[PDB]
């Protein structure tokens, strides 16, 4: 499932900004 | 009153914009308590103003680290804009000041924590829940854009929940006052409009693209474009084919197809009818925009409360002592702060 793919990804925690 | 306020709001903002409040408190006036969150070159702490007993969220930025990461102009942007604005769904800047080592922005404290925390825990929000939040963002962007301000960092991590369950937009680190277009590659990968990625020059329409991402993420529980690495996310954004969860209503889908629109000549928020293309969309049919602004709508979720100074809705962070050098650092760079 897409949800399971999200949860298994490395970007489910707080996301850092970029700048630039 | 989403008309009368805007008129008076421009006049008030321009006065503060042209003559910013400066150095309105001192570090020793606050009892520091706990870290509420962290960033590239600082942290935000819960503090108590000793004299009034009020609690606040103090952003502390290391001048040296700001310079080293070339964020000087962005940091000056942040403080100059925050001190000048006033809107029900923006955090208030209460005080700001600086010392030998740091910059301080003392802001309103949002005891409900970040939308991000709640959204990840619950998985996803119902469409009425998501609609309630999204309405506040639409009003906030209407306000900011009326002032020639672009925000440039919408995401659940930057949306606080207040004691009444309403949004407070925080983190003005990338906000900029711009007439016409600008070019800085900044924001958060999942939320970047294709114009930004393709370094074409861009305008306030990137915020409406971001609203599309936010609404998708709120209703789905994950964003429309994700991968393990930014470059893979960028590749998905520029290809730009969004696919929706089967539980997404037809109305939600139509709205998102009009916000996650690569063609600026077609993107909602950027047409001749402006924000009303969004306000008047069928997905917002049930929304009383004035009621939302007046905060008279029943929130879907009121955070578990406690005596002021409680931080149950926040993650715990490693605490660090705030060092102040006996020598002034980067004084010229931050003269106007
Ligand atoms: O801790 C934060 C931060 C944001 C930018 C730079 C640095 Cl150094 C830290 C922000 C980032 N996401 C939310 C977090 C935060 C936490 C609490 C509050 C608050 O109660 N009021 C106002 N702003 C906050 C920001």
């Amino acid at each position: 499932t897409t949800y399971a793919d999200f949860i298994a990804s490395g970007r489910t925690g707080r996301r850092n900004a970029i700048h630039d | 009153s989403v008309k009368e306020f805007l008129a008076k709001a421009k006049e008030d903002f321009l006065k503060k914009w042209e003559n910013p409040a400066q150095n309105t408190a001192h570090l020793d006036q606050f009892e520091r308590i706990k870290t509420l969150g962290t960033g590239s070159f600082g942290r935000v702490m819960l503090v108590k103003h000793m004299e009034t007993g009020n609690h606040y969220a103090m952003k502390i930025l290391d001048k040296q680290k700001v310079v080293k990461l070339k964020q000087i102009e962005h940091t000056l942007n942040e403080k100059r804009i925050l001190q000048a604005v006033n809107f029900p769904f923006l955090v208030k800047l209460e005080f700001s000041f600086k010392d030998n080592s740091n910059l301080y922005m003392v802001m309103e404290y949002a005891p409900g924590g970040e939308m991000f925390s709640h959204l990840r825990r619950i998985g996803r929000f119902s469409e009425p829940h998501a609609r309630f939040y999204a309405a506040q963002i639409v009003l906030t962007f209407e306000y900011l854009h009326s002032l020639d301000l672009i925000y440039r960092d919408l995401k659940p991590e930057n949306l606080m929940i207040d004691q009444q369950g309403y949004i407070k937009v925080t983190d003005f680190g990338f906000a900029k006052r711009v007439k016409g277009r600008t070019w800085t590659l900044c924001g958060t990968p999942e939320y970047l409009a294709p114009e930004i990625i393709l370094s074409k020059g861009y305008n306030k329409a990137v915020d409406w693209w971001a609203l599309g991402v936010l609404i998708y993420e709120m209703a789905a529980g994950y964003p429309p474009f994700f991968a393990d690495q930014p470059i893979q996310i960028y590749e998905k954004i520029v290809s730009g084919k969004v696919r929706f969860p089967s539980h997404f209503s037809s109305d939600l889908k139509d709205l998102l197809r009009n916000l996650l629109q690569v063609d600026l000549t077609k993107r909602f928020g950027n047409l001749k009818n402006g924000v009303n293309d969004i306000k008047n969309h069928k997905w917002f049919a049930t929304t009383d925009w004035i009621a939302i602004y007046q905060r008279k709508v029943e929130a879907p979720f009121i955070p578990k409360f406690k005596g002021p100074g409680d931080t149950s809705n926040f993650d715990d962070y490693e605490e660090e002592e705030i060092r102040v050098s006996i020598n002034e650092k980067c004084g010229k760079e931050f003269s106007e702060f």
